């Protein structure tokens, strides 16, 4: 299964999703209810860290598998206002994103793309989440297309 | 009905393609207009906010908050159409050091609103945590007469709120050093907080 | 055999070293006994348990897991006490690692970055010495696993690892090497005695209060509550909880 949320300047969630495959259709087996959001809240700590090193642990927008936990791994990206695109990424044996590496840099480009047109409407604040019927589909078909 | 802050929907990927409902566009098309429809907007920002104000200071902290507006979009779009969507780019360094925003600010946030580069970024060289940011001609408040500078304050908001979303908490305070034969010259000084200071030391 | 007579000093050695490693107190300050494994040294207890354990070690790593883990252990334990005292054993302290460094691979002498060599060595002969049977003693023959013990030494080795890291502008190990090294532990943590694992989330909180990670602290913190909800017994009440419900 696949976890992706946008995570605010104050920490405050703007976009909030899951996404996984239809073997197990009811996806993270009770680790959805309890474990989930505590691992995202507790590891943009080490990518608030990231974003001021000059070099990791010269492009400094992806960041690759930041953490590894319990065998899931999570990736990010620290957009230019500092809005962190931190995923995480589950399966049943040890996932690589190193497959997609290539791949799903152009996933966050092309969510960034997005979140950048949800943000030029002068109506849309800050610290207010993204009550929007097109940005799912907008964000699934490229989830879909592109994985 | 797609985010509600109630909890985190589920949904199972590889779904049907759906109707298509708002496509947008998102690069430059660079569109005119007339400086005198700029100046008139301009002039009544401030034929309202004269009239909904009691003092100075309030006033001037509350034109700013209309900068502010501008500065926190116009962050994300310039590094972002600067860098190259679905013409997919690498994308820009994502600048951490303040004479290295302080160039991009420089260089291409005023060749973005007007259409020269600003001519000088002068260091306070007698002390530091002050760094002007001049130009010899302020396009929008030329048609304000006499020499009080509140009216200024819309540019500098578009200053403070580019920092302040950038992670670089300042202060911004326009004055004006009617230097030579440009008698508005009008210079800004950026004045960054204190607790930014140690950070960037390490 | 002589693997069973080298079997019966490696039995012998390290048990033999670790009582008088053991007859430290307060450095040993005038507690004149009887002389009989009670030698009351001035300032050289630390010094004589340092040769009893070297001299245990090398004949533990001449009889070459689990006990000589532990008697690499010993000898690492008892460098690193011998170096606490300010004393003379340094040249000594650093040339006693001949077997050390042929089992081990100790390679330094600077401040504990040896020691830390050979804490990483040790975990790497534990780890070895988990590709055993679960436990090996007698009473100790039905137990859990090896991963009620390897824990002890990991746990410890970050309670010796990040005091390393004050804060100041140098910083003698970089601030994410030991937020590496404790998250090696993804053991399954399901059966043991609870006390430990009060234990452990507690120091696991400090160390990361000390470096200054607080959201891993929240997240460590849940743990722990989770940890103290579904235990079968009974529990009552005590003013720690007061206090952790007041920081969570």
């Amino acid at each position: 299964p696949q976890y992706f949320a946008i995570i605010g300047k104050k920490d405050n969630p703007v976009y909030e999703i899951e996404f996984t495959n239809a073997e197990n259709p009811q996806g993270f087996p009770q680790d959805l209810k309890e474990l989930n959001p505590f691992i995202l809240h507790a590891s943009l700590d080490i990518v608030e860290d990231l974003q001021w090193q000059i070099n990791p642990t010269t492009d400094n927008c992806y960041l690759g598998k930041v953490d590894h936990f319990y065998g899931l791994a999570i990736t990010a990206y620290i957009s230019y206002s500092g809005m962190k695109f931190v995923m995480i990424h589950g399966n049943s044996a040890n996932s690589s994103v190193v497959i997609d590496d290539n791949n799903m840099r152009s996933f966050y480009q092309e969510v960034h793309e997005l979140y950048v047109k949800t943000l030029m409407n002068p109506f849309y604040k800050i610290t207010d989440p993204i009550r929007s019927p097109a940005f799912d589909s907008r964000v699934r078909t490229l989830a879909r297309k592109h994985l | 009905t797609v985010g509600p802050k109630q909890a985190i929907t589920s949904e199972a990927s590889t779904t049907y393609i759906p109707s298509r409902i708002y496509s947008e566009s998102l690069l430059f098309k660079r569109q005119e207009a007339s400086l005198s429809a700029m100046a008139f907007l301009f002039q009544e920002m401030i034929s309202q906010l004269h009239r909904t104000c009691k003092t100075a200071g309030d006033f001037e902290t509350k034109l700013s908050d209309y900068g502010h507006n501008i500065g926190i979009r116009l962050l994300e779009l310039l590094n972002f159409r600067a860098s190259s969507s679905n013409y997919i780019t690498k994308m820009r360094r994502r600048d951490l050091k303040i004479l290295d925003i302080l160039q991009f600010i420089h260089g291409t946030l005023w060749s973005y609103l007007f259409n020269h580069v600003s001519d000088d970024l002068v260091k306070s060289s007698e002390r530091d945590n002050e760094y002007m940011i001049v130009d010899n001609f302020p396009t929008l408040t030329q048609f304000i007469p006499g020499e009080n500078v509140s009216c200024e304050y819309f540019v500098c908001g578009i200053i403070k709120g580019f920092l302040f979303n950038a992670g670089f908490p300042c202060g911004v305070t326009a004055h004006r050093m009617p230097q030579g034969g440009h008698s508005q010259r009008t210079v800004y000084l950026i004045q960054f907080d204190r607790q930014v200071l140690d950070r960037e030391g390490l | 055999n002589r693997s069973q007579q080298k079997s019966l000093g490696r039995q012998m050695k390290i048990l033999g070293n670790f009582q008088l490693l053991a007859g430290r107190y307060v450095d040993a300050l005038n507690s004149f006994v009887d002389a009989i494994t009670t030698l009351y040294k001035v300032r050289d207890y630390l010094w004589l348990g340092s040769a009893l354990d070297g001299i245990s070690i090398c004949f533990l790593l001449l009889s070459y897991n689990s006990i000589s883990i532990a008697a690499m252990q010993s000898p690492r334990n008892s460098i690193m006490s011998l170096s606490a005292p300010a004393l003379n054993i340094d040249v000594e302290n650093i040339n006693l690692p001949l077997l050390i460094k042929c089992i081990s691979d100790k390679v330094l002498y600077y401040y504990d970055l040896s020691l830390m060599h050979n804490s990483e060595y040790a975990p790497q002969v534990v780890y070895c010495e988990f590709l055993l049977k679960t436990l090996t003693f007698m009473t100790s023959c039905y137990k859990s696993s090896e991963f009620s013990k390897d824990v002890l030494d990991n746990i410890v080795k970050n309670q010796h690892r990040a005091l390393s890291d004050i804060p100041n502008s140098p910083m003698f190990p970089r601030f994410e090497v030991y937020f590496y090294s404790n998250k090696l532990f993804e053991l399954q943590l399901k059966e043991m005695q609870v006390e430990a694992q009060i234990k452990i989330y507690s120091t696991m909180a400090e160390v990361y209060r000390l470096l200054g990670y607080k959201r891993k602290q929240l997240f460590v913190l849940r743990l722990l509550m989770v940890a103290l909800l579904a235990t079968p017994n009974k529990i009552a009440w005590h003013p720690d909880y007061r206090t952790l419900i007041d920081t969570i």
